[PDB]
């Protein structure tokens, strides 16, 4: 038994020795080089804000650390120890890594023209970028999926994110806003820096009107800070530095409140309207959302669609859910057309509490 | 020398830690780019006493004050405002204490409780349970009373937000409050979130 006993003890020995070696190491202050002075003096600013002139430990290949490069200054002498790659904020990391479920284009109904416009803007320019060169244009960069609530804008964005390969950055415009000074604009700058670093990229901003609202001439300090964020965003899209292979998608249901500079054709090139489902769109959505429901009758989807006038995709999904609710309440392990009719009338009654939904840009 | 190695490790790992984040995890051998609550970004050539493959950008860690070496991984941050708005001492109001509300109860109870306990009905019928229940009512009736009864009779994680609690200055706040509330409800076992006086926030 001593063999295995001492083997495990030696494994724990290696672990503990590694732990002690780590324990005998101290951290280093990350800054960015500003300029090189005399081959041994570098003006470096620590991220905390102070600026110093510091030395450089020898094996650093001074050519590798140029103005703007992240470096690790020693915590005591502040001398450079190693150059680092550009930082990726934890926010931008999780933005890139959010899971858009596994939504497929087969889960979206009436949106066919809109789907192909979005794909025209996103996919083809990033896969065959020479057709547009031949025709003599620079393919559109920005999309505005605007429409009434629950018409499928976020579902379409999720489908695109799941079904395309290029890098994708998920973000709700209200989850960029921070109370610190300049933090939101800095976060947007880091978004676009990450996008440029990973050149084939898409940036989806859900409910953009959180940030991209109209600019107030009499707003508060908070409004002015959010407007600074908006203007940083506008400069990033169509400012001095051109954007290559980075596309923007922005979803909204109050496009009338967006800044005209944001709605400008140069920034949000193609504004596509995810309108309320028409007759055929309602039929398609109802089939999509009633496919998995165990129906045991003859379903006049046409009648359901006729009574579903003015509904949205979420309303039709709720029609299916309410038919199921009626089934359980009746203690039935299936659904029928009487249940579907009751559900659609219930949702129609619920729709009476809404307000204006036909909001358009410009 | 396991004993003495652990002794030295404990001496270095004595409290108090400084809680920082793991904003970036670089490969060079793995290194950290932590940012500490003193608002100071420190690059750690050696991550420390916690496994490298257990840290992801943004998670909360404990760090040595001087060496700034990661020592522990700490739970997620929930504003003490989003923890203080969780129901611990459950209300006590049986549905029998409710008056002329029977259909309204039945409807709520269904949409909320049934997907929690009898999810098998939903799964076998191939349905997505109803998501949100909005209780409109004139200034009277039994909206908050029924919410109290549900929280008392549910035996789940109940989180009473109220409306004007989520409206704050310091732009970003309020949104952070909502995000933290929903994240806490998600991490906890099946949970309800009660928005009292929704029109304060949903205008
Ligand atoms: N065209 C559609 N086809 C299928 N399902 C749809 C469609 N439109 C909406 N839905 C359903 O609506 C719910 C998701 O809606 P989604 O988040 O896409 O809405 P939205 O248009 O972005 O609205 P909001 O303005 O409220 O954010 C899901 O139930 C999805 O099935
Ligand atoms: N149907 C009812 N049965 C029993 N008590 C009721 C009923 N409706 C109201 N009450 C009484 O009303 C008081 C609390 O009302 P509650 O907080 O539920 O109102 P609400 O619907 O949330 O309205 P609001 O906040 O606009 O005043 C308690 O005394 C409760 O007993
Ligand atoms: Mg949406
Ligand atoms: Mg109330």
């Amino acid at each position: 038994e001593l063999r295995e006993q001492l083997k495990e003890l030696t494994k724990q020995y290696e672990k503990s020795e590694n732990d002690l070696k780590a324990l005998q190491s101290v951290g280093q202050i990350v800054g960015e080089v500003l300029k090189q002075l005399t081959e041994e003096k570098f003006i470096v600013k620590a991220t905390n804000g102070p600026r110093y002139v510091v030395g450089c430990r020898r094996q650093l290949d001074k050519s590798k650390l140029k103005p703007g490069t992240r470096v690790a200054l020693d915590m005591t002498t502040l001398t450079i120890m190693r150059y680092l790659p550009r930082e990726v904020d934890p926010l931008v990391y999780n933005m890139s890594h959010e899971d858009p479920g596994n939504v497929s284009y087969s889960e979206i109904g009436g949106l066919s023209e809109q789907i192909r416009e979005l794909r025209e803007v996103i996919e083809l320019p990033l896969t065959n970028p020479e057709l547009f060169q031949r025709v003599g244009i620079i393919p559109p960069k920005g999309c505005l999926l605007y429409g009434p609530p629950g018409t499928g804008k976020t579902l379409l964005a999720r489908a695109v994110a799941s079904q395309l390969d290029c890098n994708f950055l998920k973000v709700v415009s209200s989850s960029i806003v921070d109370k610190y000074i300049g933090e939101s604009a800095r976060l947007i700058r880091e978004m676009f820096n990450y996008a440029r670093d990973h050149q084939p990229c898409i940036i989806f901003m859900d409910e953009i009107d959180a940030i991209g609202g109209r600019r107030f001439s009499e707003g508060t300090s908070a409004d002015r800070e959010i407007q600074r964020t908006l203007m940083e965003l506008l400069n990033q899209m169509d400012g001095f530095d051109t954007l290559h292979r980075v596309k923007m998608i922005m979803a909204t249901n109050r496009p009338d409140t967006l800044d005209p500079a944001l709605l400008r054709p140069g920034r949000l090139d193609r504004k596509i309207h995810i309108d309320l489902p028409n007759e055929q769109a309602r039929l398609d959505i109802l089939k999509i959302h009633a496919g998995p429901i165990t129906k045991h009758g003859e379903i006049d989807y046409e009648a359901i669609v006729k009574l579903s006038d003015g509904f949205n995709g979420a309303d039709l999904r709720n029609v299916c859910t309410e038919a199921g609710m009626f089934a359980i309440r009746a203690d039935h392990d299936f659904v029928v057309q009487e249940d579907f009719m009751k559900a659609v009338r219930k949702v129609a009654d619920s729709k009476k509490l809404e307000s204006k939904l036909d909001y358009k840009p410009v | 020398k396991i004993k003495e190695n652990s002794e030295k490790i404990k001496v270095n790992k004595t409290l108090p830690y400084l809680v920082s984040n793991v904003i970036e995890l670089l490969d060079v051998g793995k290194c950290a780019v932590i940012k500490t609550s003193t608002r100071q970004t420190y690059f750690l050539p050696v991550i420390g006493l916690v496994d490298a493959e257990k840290l992801k950008p943004g998670d909360l860690v404990g760090v040595n004050k001087d060496s700034y070496l990661i020592l522990e991984t700490l739970p997620t941050e929930y504003d003490s405002r989003v923890k203080a708005m969780e129901v611990d001492e459950r209300p006590t109001e049986q549905y029998s204490d409710i008056g002329g509300l029977d259909k309204q109860i039945q409807e709520l109870v269904e949409a909320i409780v049934l997907p929690m306990n009898h999810k098998e009905k939903f799964e076998n019928l191939g349905i997505q349970p109803p998501k949100g229940v909005l209780m409109y009512g004139p200034p009277g009736t039994g909206k908050t009373l029924l919410a109290r009864a549900c929280a008392a009779q549910t035996k789940a994680t109940f989180l009473k937000l109220a409306g004007p609690q989520l409206v704050q200055m310091f732009i970003g706040d309020g949104a952070k409050l909502v995000r933290d509330a929903f994240a806490l409800a998600k991490e906890k076992a099946p949970s309800i979130i009660f928005i009292d006086e929704l029109d304060a926030i949903g205008t």
